[PDB]
């Protein structure tokens, strides 16, 4: 009694999770870009 | 002898089958993005036999679908369409030369 319990959020734990989520997000975006790049190249097969 | 069948050979039935195959291949390409659509294959040997005198084949996917259910491998469809067009062009040349040779003999020109 006479005290209030705050939150247990570990600020560093969230920040290091953020930077890893950013890098993994960006790497998958590159996978999307190289997927359409391959698709565009494999379109001259029907380009007689 | 001296008949159009014995003269043209199987180059008249083959052309029809090659156009049939192109219709099937183009259908798979168009229906690539439709979920639940299963890729359709065509047996050339059976179709040629049926054409000479006169069932559904599905293509096994190389990899699982991403959830939609469509088993159309657009990388393979383009390759087969390119091959079908080349062999169809040869069949037209083969069949076209049958008529030219027949006309050449009946006129001596």
């Amino acid at each position: 009694t006479g005290a209030i319990e705050g939150s247990n959020v570990n600020a560093v734990g969230e920040m290091t999770a953020l930077i890893d989520l950013q890098r993994q997000f960006e790497m998958q975006v590159k996978m999307m870009s190289t997927a359409e790049e391959m698709d565009k190249s494999s379109d001259s097969l029907l380009r007689m | 002898a001296i008949s159009f069948d014995n003269a043209l050979g199987i180059h008249q039935h083959t052309v029809g089958v090659r156009e049939r195959n192109a219709e099937v291949i183009s259908t798979n390409i168009a229906q690539a993005n439709t979920p639940g659509y299963k890729a359709r294959g065509l047996d050339f040997a059976k179709e040629l036999q049926a054409a000479t005198s006169g069932d559904k084949l599905y293509r096994l996917p190389t990899q699982p679908d991403t959830g939609d259910g469509n088993t159309v491998d657009l990388d393979l469809e383009r390759n087969l369409f390119m091959q079908n067009q080349i062999r169809h062009q040869a069949s037209l040349d083969f069949l076209g030369s049958k008529f030219k040779n027949l006309t050449k003999a009946i006129k001596g020109e």
